[PDB]
């Protein structure tokens, strides 16, 4: 999630 | 309306209608390459820094001036996109720490910093969430004021300043400051003056  | 506005530091006004400080002013008022998270590439001298992507880790930055009097503000660019779970802007001391092993509201988690959860409209300091208050949807634009006359930090919304969000911070050097979660988020800063 968080584009991690 | 009228709570707000009787509430502005003095000198907010003509601050924000004055010829704005040139780029070289915002690079020596903008963010630290050498004081910010080790995922964080401070871009452009200081005018926007770039999280790296990086799992289960909150980042910060800190602004390379800290400010202990006079009135202070600027302006914080974050695309609402490139915000995630927790995006809060804010101020911090030098002991404020900047990076932390999963997601959360970083700045304000302690007693060495201060933010305003721009996700959640809830405000941050000596917190980990729970009865955090609120505090007056956010746009990629707002306005962090830092009035060391009075020790209060406050924020502006589409040129409408929103009250003071902390006081009893006088005596105290506190320099411009982020917490981000956000793979690839750019977030930039603007220093207005004094």
């Amino acid at each position: 999630i968080n584009n991690n | 309306e009228n709570l707000y506005f009787q509430s502005m530091p003095e000198g907010l006004e003509e601050l924000l209608s004055a010829p704005p400080p040139d780029l070289g002013a915002q690079r020596r008022h903008g963010w630290n390459p050498k004081d910010c998270s080790e995922n964080i590439e401070v871009k452009e001298g200081g005018l926007y820094f770039e999280r790296r992507p990086v799992a289960q880790s909150t980042d910060g930055a800190r602004g390379k001036r800290g400010y202990s009097r006079g009135l202070h503000a600027w302006e914080i660019s974050w695309p609402l996109e490139q915000r995630g779970t927790h995006a809060v802007v804010g101020v911090a001391t030098a002991l404020a720490p900047l990076q932390t092993d999963h997601y959360a509201a970083l700045l304000g988690s302690n007693s060495e910093s201060w933010g305003w959860d721009i996700g959640r409209g809830k405000l941050y300091h000596q917190s980990k969430g729970p009865g955090a208050p609120q505090y007056p949807e956010v746009p990629e634009r707002l306005l962090v004021v830092l009035d060391m006359e009075e020790g209060t930090l406050g924020y502006a919304i589409g040129g409408t300043y929103l009250g003071p969000a902390f006081r009893g911070l006088k005596g105290r050097t506190l320099y411009p400051a982020v917490s981000a979660v956000w793979g690839q988020c750019q977030v930039r800063i603007r220093y207005l003056g004094e």
